[PDB]
């Protein structure tokens, strides 16, 4: 069972860069909060723009997730 | 007036074509080609020698609110190799 | 059947009923006149538009020679010849439409806006036209640049 | 726990039924009706103008 | 005599007039409504665990318990956890 | 042979007015450089013609695709999208109709190591847009069964109604991962939507055949 | 009275549709009103110009 | 006058006998008009899209199947068990 | 038959659920869904999410500007 | 008024707005409140013609 | 055995993505306080972009301590 | 026993993730100086958004914490 | 054997490098918004220069997860 440990040990090795892309998240959140202060008559378009951005920024999590499914469950 | 009586004599009623969409889902859970899930296709021989408990693996019959998990239901086959 | 219901028929099916009434010299006012109503106010205004200009030029050679004069039914399939219409033809195919087109629209006096649409499909190509069709071509393009009020020009690609 | 289903091309089978069954809904029996009330209200809302102009010069009442 | 339009208005009565918040004065021990509703939501989840672990119990759970019992079972065939031995001493314990 | 009676202004018709009329924003038709008449009627009728069915398609998209994902949120219900060959499927779908249309423009002909890796960057967008959605999904509902095994577990091994405080905070938790569930599943819908919307637009674009003769004046 | 039955059946549509529109008026009671309305609507659909 | 025969088809009151039927569309009298009409010229790309990820899945089952039938040939030829049974 | 179906399909999966290896952590993913659905029917503002909706479509967001009295008037 | 017919409106007789007004939404103006009790008044025709 | 000393050290390796998405909450706090100085007029609503973004942010953050107890209990 | 050591170890590694918790906390509480700066009007209310922003990162906190629980005596 | 072993552990530190593209896709889209604030005329044409910074940055990431397959699977 030396797999199944190095299993758990490179699926925790995995997930650091869940990191990476909660930082680039929050930057993004706040660059929002942000750019609504400035200009808050075209606020609800940067939301949309926001989500989208959240959009591509999430897809690098969950390609970091699906690794860690294709080390635990495959 | 109004028409509410108008709606409101009418019932419900489906989506106008949800029978084709329930047609199309179940024609492609019963029309796979492989056999069910858990089963395999044996001779008919076999099939008309064995019992019924025997034919049954234990795997297929999970104890419907199990005490411990992986309580089966029936115990198949003690004759094997 | 036609003037009684003229409400019901849709435009692609006139034509049909109007290029098979136009094969044979059958024509009544009355008929002509629902044909046009039902054209022009019962169905969409774009129709003549997903028409192909064959099928309007018959009915413009249709209207020409029974002599009924309906400028809003020439004003809906004037609609109908286009670049895209006359485009969609093979070559001796739209050197008849534009043939008719012109024709018609001359017997009638009537030259729209999208009357050049025509006349520059047969002045693009003008290797495929006589010498006298090419004299009709100019005159119905001088009488158009006379009542549409300025001078006809070819536009390039830019 | 599996990622993988027991077959892939009845997923994805299942998958096209029921978004080819949406798109037939759609195009079929929604988007007819919401076409009939949205161009309904938005030819008179586009032709009030017009409409109105026409009617009054065709009217012999004033 | 019909038994849909009762319980149609039934359940209009309990869903619109039935309201615990005034009937019994909550309002002095929580601040507003929404505070009410999301506290009756969340004691909805206490009761419906509780209810589904108290309804059938003494099992060996599937859930991964923490290293705690339910302090009447140290070691007999709730807290195993290896499951074949815990499904053995569960059959030692049903003979009983 | 006879169809329903409908009430004109009904709650489903406005929501899917809304919709389609968002989607179908998404990718608005170019302004021409002449002004809009009968004589440019017919340029118009054949752009709107070459213009594929995007507002359609993406309506489609997201009215399933929020349609499984508030499944995933009912009670006795899992998602569909979180099957792998659902979600991936639709995502495959979405890649193979933006890459069939954008043949078709080019007279169906498929497309100096430049070409090699943007054909790899344009592959991804069938593996993005499937594994997105259904890693999110399944990530939920994984996560949903992981932390209620924790909460089961504190009152199993403390007593039913022996710890208030603790219980309570972590059914306060599961809770707000249920919240945070629905509003994943509003989103991944119209994320799904958006950007199948900007991978058909990249091959929306088309030839306005105007005008090719004119009166000046 | 040469014309007011045409009149006063467009000032009576109208009047029945603008008062019952988007509140409670059936399709049915609209197509039967509008006939030639409503195909031209549904000509817009069928051939794919109902964004037009 | 302008009679009742001017407005026959074209302008109708609301109804006093009773509501008519709804008109149907034409998409939603026959599927062929809606398949010739709307569903092949405008959405073959979606379908074409369906098609090719149902055939694109059916080639993965093929992979997937070729090598689980290529593992289960080596394990019965090893002379080993290709499943575990497992504890009922 | 809808109410029925919906009856036979949750016993169903219910059924299902209880057969299931992790099985009473799906009945109570089966409260902790049925506690949001009873929170969405105190919290969601009803009536403004229908004039929301019925803002949503230009049909029902306007009144029907058309005919007017004094074009169609018959003297 | 237009609040009055939403009210009496299909939509508002469904469960999740049994109790809710339209007025509370959007009341009507002034304009229309007087313009409604105006048309009740005029619904009689005999009285519309001695007023005209 | 050596597969639970395996899953103690991957459990605690996973535990590092919670770093960059407590760094990515931070800034986006931050920017709420800068926003909400610039523009106090729309600060409350600054305040729901923020709870928006703390949202999608704590979800990121939720998927590592999935993986967490993907490895510590599964 | 190596169950304990590695308990140990991972124990560690679930401890770093407390850094980009101080590193945001760190920022967030500079761009309440800064926004308290630049205006000062209104800020005692932006250090309630500050202490609201801290206690969403301990959060954070608080999951880091609970993982090094659950390694340490679970 | 020791080799999958390795296998499970390689691709588990060669997802790390999705750390800074998640963290440059927020920066980025953050950017996105700070521009759209800032001048929301231009806004479109901004969108597609973030798909386009998307296009190039995401690669990085299929140059992460090529590796991470030839990792895994070969
Ligand atoms: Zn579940």
């Amino acid at each position: 069972s030396v797999l199944a440990a190095s299993k758990m040990v490179g699926a925790g090795c995995a997930t650091i860069a869940l990191a990476g892309v909660g930082a680039g998240l929050g930057v993004m959140f706040g660059s929002l909060i942000n750019g609504a202060a400035r200009n808050p008559n075209i606020a609800k378009q940067l939301v949309g723009y926001a989500l989208l951005g959240f959009a591509l920024t999430e897809s690098i999590a969950l390609f970091s997730l699906l690794v860690v499914f294709l080390i635990l469950f495959a | 007036m109004s028409y509410s009586a108008y709606f409101a004599k009418a019932g419900f009623q489906f989506p106008a074509g949800l029978s084709a969409l329930v047609a199309g889902i179940v024609a492609l859970n019963v029309c796979t080609g492989r056999p069910t899930k858990g089963t395999k296709e044996i001779s008919n021989a076999e099939y008309n020698a064995t019992p019924i408990g025997y034919l049954q693996s234990p795997d297929q019959h999970p104890t419907a609110f199990p005490k411990v998990p992986g309580m089966k239901d029936v115990h198949g086959s003690p004759h094997h190799h | 059947n036609v003037s009684a219901n003229f409400t019901k028929f849709e435009t692609e099916q006139l034509l049909q009923i109007v290029a098979t009434f136009d094969a044979f010299n059958h024509s009544s006012v009355a008929f002509l006149d629902d044909v046009a109503d039902s054209i022009t106010y019962c169905n969409h205004y774009l129709a003549p538009v997903r028409a192909g200009a064959d099928e309007l030029a018959t009915l413009l050679t249709y209207y020409a020679k029974n002599g009924h004069e309906r400028a809003d039914l020439l004003a809906t399939v004037a609609r109908g010849f286009s670049e895209v219409s006359l485009g969609k033809l093979s070559a001796a195919q739209r050197k008849d439409t534009v043939l008719s087109a012109l024709k018609a629209f001359q017997t009638f006096g009537f030259y729209p806006e999208s009357i050049e649409a025509v006349i520059g499909a047969a002045l693009v190509s003008p290797a495929e036209y006589s010498a006298e069709e090419l004299k009709e071509v100019e005159a119905v393009k001088v009488a158009a640049e006379n009542a549409l009020g300025g001078e006809f020009v070819l536009i390039q690609e830019g | 726990m599996k990622l993988l289903p027991e077959s892939l091309q009845q997923e994805a089978a299942t998958a096209a039924v029921v978004a080819s069954w949406v798109l037939w809904h759609l195009d079929t029996q929604l988007l007819p009706t919401i076409m009939r009330e949205h161009k309904l209200h938005a030819c008179w809302a586009a032709a009030a103008k017009r409409y109105n102009e026409k009617l009054f010069k065709l009217n012999p009442s004033y | 005599m019909a038994v849909t339009s009762f319980l149609g208005k039934a359940f209009e009565k309990y869903f619109y007039d039935f309201s615990a918040y005034e009937q019994f004065g909550l309002n002095r021990f929580l601040s507003s409504k929404g505070q009410y509703v999301a506290l009756r939501h969340v004691g909805f989840v206490m009761v419906g665990v509780n209810v589904l672990l108290a309804a059938n119990f003494p099992f060996n759970p599937p859930f991964p318990t923490i290293g705690m019992c339910p302090a009447g079972w140290e070691g007999t065939w709730v807290c195993q956890a290896d499951k074949a031995k815990a499904l053995e001493m569960y059959k030692e314990w049903k003979k009983s | 042979s006879s169809v329903r009676d409908v009430k004109t202004g009904s709650l489903p018709t406005n929501f899917l007015t809304g919709v389609y009329r968002f989607w179908r924003s998404q990718n608005p038709a170019e302004k021409p450089h002449d002004p809009v008449n009968d004589r440019l009627l017919p340029a118009v009728v054949d752009a709107s013609d070459k213009r594929a069915s995007i507002g359609t398609w993406a309506t489609t998209f997201f009215c399933t695709i929020i349609s499984c994902n508030l499944l995933g949120l009912m009670p006795f219900n899992e998602a569909p999208t979180s099957g792998l060959g659902f979600a991936t499927g639709l995502g495959v779908s979405v890649w193979a109709t933006a890459t069939i249309l954008g043949l078709s423009k080019t007279g169906f002909k498929f497309p100096f190591i430049f070409v090699p890796l943007e054909t790899i960057s344009y592959t991804f967008r069938a593996v993005s847009l499937g594994v997105r959605l259904w890693v999110n999904m399944l990530a939920g509902h994984t996560l949903l069964h992981i932390l209620t095994g924790m909460a089961l577990a504190l009152p199993f091994s403390l007593g039913f109604f022996s710890m208030v405080p603790a219980t309570f905070g972590v059914c306060c938790l599961l809770s707000a991962l249920v919240g945070l569930e629905y509003l994943v599943a509003v989103l991944q819908s119209g994320v799904f939507s958006i950007l199948s919307t900007v991978y058909v637009g990249e091959f929306n674009h088309d030839k306005f055949i105007g005008p090719a003769a004119k009166i000046v004046k | 009275e040469e014309e007011e039955l045409w009149l006063l059946t467009l000032t009576q549509q109208f009047k029945h549709i603008q008062k019952h529109f988007g509140i409670d008026l059936p399709h049915s009671v609209v197509a039967h009103m509008d006939p030639l309305l409503i195909k031209k609507i549904d000509w817009e659909t069928t051939n794919a110009l109902e964004d037009f | 006058v302008l009679g009742e025969v001017y407005l026959k088809d074209i302008l109708r009151t609301p109804p006093t006998g009773a509501i008519p039927a709804n008109v149907p569309h034409p998409f939603q009298t026959s599927f062929y008009t809606y398949a010739t009409k709307k569903l092949i010229p405008r959405h073959w790309y979606l379908l074409g899209g369906f098609t090719f990820t149902i055939t694109l899945y059916g080639i993965l089952d093929g992979l997937r199947d070729s090598g689980k039938k290529k593992a289960y040939d080596e394990a019965i030829h090893a002379g080993k068990t290709p499943y575990t049974a497992g504890g009922h | 038959i809808a109410l029925f179906g919906a009856l036979s399909w949750i016993l169903y999966r219910a059924d299902g659920q209880s057969k299931a290896h992790e099985w009473i952590v799906d009945l109570n993913l089966n409260v902790l869904q049925a506690a949001w659905l009873i929170s969405f029917s105190s919290l969601i503002p009803f009536r403004a999410v229908y004039f929301a909706f019925r803002g949503m479509a230009p049909a029902t967001a306007s009144t029907l500007n058309g005919l007017k009295t004094f074009s169609s008037i018959s003297l | 008024t237009f609040a009055q017919r939403l009210n009496s409106s299909p939509a508002f007789s469904s469960f999740l707005l049994k109790r809710e007004k339209a007025e509370s939404e959007v009341p009507p103006s002034e304009l229309e409140l007087e313009a409604a009790q105006k048309a009740a008044e005029l619904e009689d025709p005999e009285v519309a013609l001695r007023t005209l």
